[PDB]
């Protein structure tokens, strides 16, 4: 049906709240085609709401040392930022934080834990 | 319950530590003989034997039977005593007794008067002398360790803690809803630098333990991390990724003036100080997968110093400046390896999963690092020659840091 432009933003945010994670390859920090549509929806939202900022989380797997794992975390959030920047989102609206391997989603040493910890999360 | 030895060195030097004579009714709060004995077994240099195999249990060096000891192969005996005051404080006494001869000769003597709180320190104090007296190498039993504990719940899951080197006298330094990283000791032992994410972004700060106050040192855009105090304490090194990548900086603590150590588009982090406090060892990927590099804070161009293995990070330089201890990764696995800085001979010290964050005791005898078990991480111990392995225990523990002498 046709909605009020108010709960239209509500439903919109819900989609942005739900699907804010870009998953990465092992040691790979390039954005896949799957999240393009996803990020293109984040971008359109952000530059329509100039006074709203997103923070991108950077995450690496257990392998490596915690301090150097920061490096892999930042470049993954940088690709996300750059993609949104290409779509027109201002640097003003974005800041990135890399945690390295400090905040896992899953625990263990199975690849299942690894693959889902190799992520880039967008928090509003 | 005491530290767990995983791999005991059977060739350890036999020593007999005798239960100290408690001069009073009931029991003493602490037993010095039980702690001092463990400490020497903890060091991995000595093999203290149980009371069942002791020919005697004397208090003073005048009741010693040398022949009864050298027959066991014990060449020295530690006798002691505990005398209470009328204040709830106590007097500790000890003697190091040589059994190789006609007379039971004393090598060391001391008396300590302490309150009940400081009783373990007394055993540590005795140990630091006896160990040093026998070996010539200064003991590190009156040292501490600083670690981070991650509980999987509560309002405050992240805690920076400190205990005695053996895990006793544990207390919390910082409780944070958000993660804490990489605690680093000051050369005295009164201050500690670490990274805290309480604001939402990373921050590098310094807490004076005695009062629990906070000095903010760096909160630049992007990660502020990896603190290292120079052995003299004059300046602190760290890495900032504000530039676009992690590169090293050093700060003159007194002035507060800030200087850039490293120029790169590459990543340079995890700084470890050389004994001169003019040279830094650190991790760098200027060559591709990261290796450990060396540069002078004054001036110079970075050189690779790790020449064995495909990947080497997170190194700690020994105080005397003789060797390196780092995370050597080859073909998926990673273990704590030691490197002779003159010889070049690289030796893997560990067999465990995902070894990282190693630290070196002030006398460069022992290594404490972090290993992964199950869903959590545990602190580990390994002698610098790898002949002695041990375990160390709440929630999973990380980021061990060993105190300087104190």
């Amino acid at each position: 049906s046709n909605l009020s432009s108010e709960e239209q933003a509500r439903l919109q945010m819900q989609e942005l709240q739900k699907n804010n994670i870009v998953y990465f390859g092992f040691d790979k920090y390039d954005i896949g085609s799957d999240f393009a549509q996803m990020l293109d929806a984040h971008a359109a939202f952000l530059r329509s709401n100039p006074s709203d900022k997103v923070v991108v989380e950077g995450h690496a797997d257990e392998r490596g040392t915690p301090e150097y794992n920061i490096a892999l975390g930042e470049r993954r959030a940088s690709a996300v930022k750059m993609y949104l920047q290409g779509k027109g989102v201002s640097a003003d609206q974005i800041s990135i934080v890399s945690y390295g391997k400090e905040k896992p989603a899953v625990l263990g040493h199975d690849e299942a834990a690894f693959a889902k910890n190799r992520r880039a999360v967008l928090v509003y | 319950v005491r530290i767990e030895i995983t791999q005991g060195v059977d060739s350890a030097r036999p020593i007999g530590v005798v239960p100290f004579k408690w001069m009073g009714p009931g029991t003493p709060p602490e037993e010095i003989g039980a702690i001092v004995g463990a400490d020497l077994r903890n060091s991995g240099k000595f093999n203290p034997i149980d009371a069942a195999r002791m020919p005697q249990q004397p208090s003073t060096a005048a009741e010693v039977t040398p022949a009864a000891w050298t027959a066991l192969g014990i060449d020295a005996v530690v006798v002691g005593q505990v005398q209470p005051s009328a204040d709830g404080s106590y007097v500790v006494s000890y003697q190091l007794v040589d059994t190789s001869g006609s007379a039971g000769s004393i090598l060391a003597q001391n008396q300590y008067k302490v309150t009940k709180q400081w009783l373990r320190y007394s055993a540590h104090t005795v140990s630091d002398e006896v160990f040093e007296k026998l070996t010539g190498i200064k003991g590190a039993f009156r040292t501490r360790i600083a670690y981070v504990v991650k509980t999987n719940g509560g309002k405050f899951p992240h805690e920076l803690r400190v205990s005695d080197y053996d895990g006793y006298n544990q207390f919390v330094v910082h409780r944070s809803p958000e993660p804490l990283m990489s605690p680093a000791w000051s050369p005295d032992g009164s201050k500690i630098a670490y990274v805290t994410f309480e604001s939402g972004k990373s921050a590098l700060v310094i807490q004076t333990l005695a009062n629990g106050a906070i000095r903010q040192v760096a909160s630049f855009p992007r990660h502020n991390g990896a603190p290292a105090f120079s052995p003299d304490g004059t300046k602190l090194a760290f890495a900032l990724s504000k530039s676009g990548s992690l590169n090293l900086y050093v700060m003159d603590l007194a002035s507060g003036q800030i200087s850039q150590v490293t120029d790169g588009r590459s990543n340079n982090t995890e700084p470890s100080w050389f004994p001169d406090s003019q040279n830094l060892a650190y991790t760098s990927d200027q060559g591709g997968r990261p290796q450990v590099y060396k540069v002078n804070i004054n001036g110079g161009v970075p050189q690779r110093i790790t020449w064995e293995g495909s990947q080497n990070q997170n190194a700690d330089v020994s105080p005397d400046g003789k060797f390196l201890v780092l995370v050597s990764s080859n073909g998926g696995a990673q273990h704590i390896a030691k490197q002779d800085l003159e010889t070049g001979a690289v030796q893997v010290l560990t067999d465990t999963l995902l070894d990282e964050t190693p630290s070196i005791a002030p006398n460069g005898t022992m290594v404490i690092y972090s290993s992964t078990q199950g869903l959590g991480s545990v602190l580990q111990l390994v002698s610098t020659d790898g002949r002695f392995k041990a375990r160390l225990p709440d929630g999973q523990v990380k980021f061990p840091a060993w105190s300087p002498y104190l």
